[PDB]
């Protein structure tokens, strides 16, 4: 996270950090949808023109955290990883599209004060909510600077951009499934999710009935923080039906 | 939604207690 | 990064 401020103890629970086994270290931010599934980016698992290509076996969740390099002794609860599922129409290969990928559990973590689930969108919600200058807010132990790193868990709160700004502001193709937030250059307030942030969640809070949502995942951005440049998410309600069809297939 | 207890915290909604900044997101909720 | 216990 750039410009943003340390998160408030218990503020995100369903934070969840993207740990690797050796070099024991962050890969991702990510977010616990329930007691035995967690969700993030498909990037974080498979991004072959970097050779990325993780699986079960060489990643740990870790939930419940507020430091990021401490372990949390009687606070945090780390999870070894059943299954990984991406989606089928991931699109590595130019823009994205389709950043999600599912995490199930070997064992289901026990909610506390500090690990709680985010609510998954419905369309309503999505529909009332998804407007152009409403705030949602980015979580994660990502970089602090372009181009460092926080000791604990930061916070930004951005405003959701109209499609066409969101549109002329990259080479990139967007799609349905993505949406940006940012403040524009002449807004004078900032702050954008950075490498480290990635899988991160982009969650927003009802005014009906009070709860917090999962709206977006952290997928891309050129840079961090630029004049002119937003962030980019996927778009969570829209490939809602397809977590739902995993979470039958295979879980709970 | 996306649980059945999800998205209420118990260190603020449970105590009827807002964190700092939250009111920012509640107040562009147009 | 501090050490994680190896039972994980
Ligand atoms: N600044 C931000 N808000 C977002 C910035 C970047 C991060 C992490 N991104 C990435 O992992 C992702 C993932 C894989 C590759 N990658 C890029 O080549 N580029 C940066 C350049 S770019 O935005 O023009 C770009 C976008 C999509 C693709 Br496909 C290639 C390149 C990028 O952002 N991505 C998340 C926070
Ligand atoms: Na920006």
């Amino acid at each position: 996270i750039v410009e943003g401020s340390d998160a408030e103890i218990g503020m995100s629970p369903w934070q969840v950090m993207l740990f690797r086994k050796s070099p024991q270290e962050l890969l991702c931010g990510a977010s616990l949808i329930s007691d035995r599934w967690v969700l993030t980016a498909a990037h974080c698992l498979l991004y072959p023109p970097w050779d990325k290509n993780f699986t079960e076996n060489d990643l740990l969740v870790r939930i419940g955290k507020h430091s990021r390099t401490r372990y949390e002794r009687n606070i945090e609860k780390i999870s070894m990883l059943e299954k990984i599922y991406i989606h089928p129409r991931y699109n590595w290969r130019e823009n994205l599209d389709r950043d999600i990928a599912l995490m199930k559990l070997k064992k289901p973590v026990a909610f506390s004060d500090y690990i709680h689930p985010v609510c998954l969108p419905d369309r309503e919600t999505a529909a009332s909510l998804l407007q152009a200058g409403y705030k949602g807010r980015v979580t994660g132990w990502g970089n602090l600077k372009e181009t460092g790193q926080p000791s604990v868990l930061q916070v930004v709160n951005l405003p959701i951009v109209e499609r066409p700004v969101c549109k002329d502001s990259t080479r990139i193709r967007i799609t349905d499934n993505m949406f940006c937030a940012g403040y524009k250059p002449d807004e004078g307030k900032r702050g954008d999710a950075c490498e480290g942030d990635s899988g991160g969640p982009f969650v927003m809070k009802s005014p009906f009935n009070n709860r917090w949502y999962q709206m977006g995942i952290v997928s891309w951005g050129e840079g961090c923080d630029r004049d002119g440049k937003y962030g980019f998410y996927t778009h969570v309600f829209r490939l809602k039906k397809w977590i739902q069809k995993v979470i039958d297939q295979f879980g709970e | 939604s996306g649980e059945a207890d999800c998205g209420l915290r118990p260190l603020f909604e449970k105590k009827s207690l807002e964190d700092k900044t939250e009111r920012e997101l509640l107040e562009s909720y147009i | 990064f501090e050490g994680i216990p190896g039972e994980y």
